[PDB]
């Protein structure tokens, strides 16, 4: 389900589509197959083209939310191998809306923490939309301490609308989780790495964000509040979101310029749902490229840059 | 006036005078951020919402601060921020417990992500 | 309270949000009215840190 | 409500009541009080040894449980000063069959953690019996790791029936809580002392009883498990309960010669309902007697000793 302006792109789609039943659909049809299938293909790449050029912040956050995408799930299968899957906090709930492990990133262990819309509507409503509770962020807490405790790295990847905005949600101290939550990730004495992948932002992605490195996607949205609230709260309106996201910055390259981001990792072309597979393979490249320079760096030498870092924070 | 109701007469010493709003974003709202930022720092007389300001209790020495909410719903700017590292910093250099007093509407919006 | 209210599209629970309540729900250690903050402060502070009591 | 054995203690003083009545009730009558009270007096005082010699195990589970009994809040009132109570475990809820709090000892600062009954039924219905859910402990623990962390003595009183055992209690992770309790007091670098006043066993129990000293009263029962609950599973019945009291070893002098607890503080004549301040000076000065010849020895001997001495648990 290709978005609103992705339109020229999805006509050309549907006349490729019935090229599959005219190979062999009835009456002996079976037409010259290739020759179709070649001039289309060609002319939807070049259009694409002609389509993902010209989009600016508001389009980013639309593709940011593209309802066909590589959640945690994908990046995992995708870029690692023997896959482990804790769930619970221990205190009161195993959360949907985060999903956390343990495996092997070309033979060396790591951990893996990070959020999972689900595919379709069902496994959306059974994650809340990526929605964590608290006690997901105390089993993130968890699983962080546990990594850091046997000499692991820990590989995060970052994709939550937000925090619930519920009842049960603030009842369990959803403050004090993510309060704990980035007290500790602040003094593990293992490298961290944290991408945006997907759309991420709403203090409650911070929970699981605080480290050494910190890498984003070129159509990832990383806002402090959604373009939608701070147009309804500033703008006195929903309808002039885009504005918003123009004033606030939510785009990779404006965050970058900002020292905020370590770095960006390019996408397949038209949005990497288009070639999941390339995506995996670029996130995996840096994720080891990110690693490789930080495992130089001794535990307290690491811990001292990471304290460093944070303080650079602000223009103050 | 919290600051001076807790802390002894006579030893407040404030921290972190010097910083002030260096807004970068230039955020335009219906308002211009700046336009916000002097209108509050005027209206209220405070550089920002958070101040600091070492002292003493009942002979004890200690760090204090405390949100103006008035500013802006007294959001953690940046120099909020730089104030809170700035009072952590006295105490752990001078050995003494650290107080705070918490009044805020939610982050500085229009710093965005900063 | 309002963004809560529009996502839950309910009523909230009375007091919510409410130190009264959030002393009931565990996040809140004690409710302190404002008289009595800076005795209250002092002597729990003379007590941690290991100091003899404040004197009145 | 005194209890069934008690019975002559009980007329004698119902006579002794309305004497007060009778000095100025109608009529002009104003008798000689002074003489009728001194015989009164010396009459209950003399039964009351008649009927406190004789009486054992089963027994003492019942004067453990007399519905007249000091609780953690009254020997914290009768034996200590400046108590601030801190409610709330970080998590879900503060529990009412749990009362911890910071309070001083001579000058000297303490931290308190102990069970509360609840004296009458309203009170004991709003503090389910001392009956904690877990969530109470996961505070129990917060609390000692406070204690720990501000070179801080703790002072332990245990008071509890048992683990609630309920559908919330199990739900969240009541086994769980119960051993990290276990685990982190077995590893906190200051001192820890433990009563056993009023009722208390059951395990949960335990939660917060595992110290380098041990002190139970003389008419309160440590039991693994309820003299009922023995008698239920053993016995095949209920009525057989105090042949299980016997059969256990329940009773404080028993328990003393297995070298499970460190001392016994004797209780005022007639259960220590009776002079509940004398029984919080005996137990001020025990506890100020074993916090004493515990400050000598330094953090790592102190955590080296608690860990040899728990070693010496159980004949093997
Ligand atoms: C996502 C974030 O962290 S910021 C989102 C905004 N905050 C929240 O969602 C949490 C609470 N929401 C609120 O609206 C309030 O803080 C409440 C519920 C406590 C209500 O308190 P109120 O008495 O209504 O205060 P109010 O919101 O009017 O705050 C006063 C002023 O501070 C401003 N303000 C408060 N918080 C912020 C903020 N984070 N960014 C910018 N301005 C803010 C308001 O715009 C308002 O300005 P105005 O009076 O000139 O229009």
């Amino acid at each position: 389900n290709f978005l609103d302006f992705e339109q020229p792109i999805a006509e050309l789609e549907a006349k490729i589509d019935s090229l599959t039943a005219v190979s062999r659909q009835d009456e002996k049809l079976d037409i010259n197959i290739d020759e179709e299938v070649h001039r289309l293909r060609e002319k939807s790449v070049e259009l694409t083209r002609k389509i993902f050029a010209d989009l600016g912040a508001w389009q980013i956050a639309q593709l940011a939310r593209h309802p066909q995408r590589p959640y945690t799930l994908d990046y995992v299968r995708l870029a690692f191998d023997e896959f482990d899957e804790l769930a619970g906090d221990r205190a009161y709930a195993d959360d949907k809306a985060i999903v956390g492990g343990i495996a092997r990133l070309d033979g060396r262990p790591v951990m893996i923490i990070g959020h999972q819309k689900g595919r379709e509507t069902k496994e959306k409503i059974r994650r809340n939309f990526g929605m964590p509770a608290p006690e997901g962020y105390r089993k993130a807490l968890r699983l962080m301490q546990m990594a850091e405790r046997f000499k692991m790295p820990i590989i995060t990847f970052i994709d939550t609308p937000g925090a619930y905005p519920g009842v049960g949600a603030e009842e369990r101290g959803q403050s004090e989780a993510i309060a704990r939550n980035l007290r500790e990730m602040s003094r593990l004495g293992v490298p961290v790495v944290c991408t945006v992948i997907g759309e991420g932002g709403s203090g409650g992605a911070l929970a699981i964000g605080v480290g050494d490195k910190v890498n984003m996607l070129q159509y990832s949205t990383y806002s402090v509040i959604s373009p939608e609230g701070c147009a309804s709260i500033l703008w006195k309106s929903a309808d002039k979101a885009p504005l918003a996201a123009e004033a606030m910055g939510i785009i990779a390259p404006r965050l970058k310029e900002l020292k905020l981001i370590d770095s960006i990792i390019p996408e397949p072309l038209g949005g990497a749902h288009r070639n999941p597979e390339a995506m995996a393979a670029s996130l995996k490249a840096q994720l080891l490229a990110d690693l490789a320079d930080l495992d130089v760096l001794s535990t307290e030498d690491l811990k001292n840059r990471r304290y460093q870092r944070l303080m650079s924070y602000g223009y103050a | 006036n919290r600051l001076h109701s807790l802390l002894d007469e006579g030893s407040l010493v404030e921290l972190g005078s010097e910083l002030e709003p260096k807004d970068v974003l230039k955020f335009r709202d219906s308002k211009k951020y700046k336009d916000r930022l002097a209108s509050a720092q005027k209206e209220t007389g405070e550089k920002d919402a958070l101040v600091v300001m070492k002292g003493t209790l009942y002979g004890m020495p200690v760090v204090a601060a405390a949100f103006e909410f008035a500013f802006m719903g007294g959001s953690m700017g940046s120099v909020v921020g730089a104030r809170f590292v700035r009072a952590v910093e006295q105490a752990l250099e001078d050995n003494c417990p650290l107080i705070c007093f918490s009044a805020s509407g939610g982050a500085r919006m229009q710093e965005a992500l900063m | 309270p309002r963004v809560i209210e529009q996502t839950v599209r309910e009523k909230l629970p009375p007091g919510f949000q409410r130190s009264e309540f959030l002393i009931e729900k565990g996040a809140i250690d004690m409710i302190v009215r404002r008289p009595e903050m800076r005795l209250k402060l002092a002597s729990i502070l003379a007590k941690l840190m290991n100091l003899p009591a404040p004197n009145p």
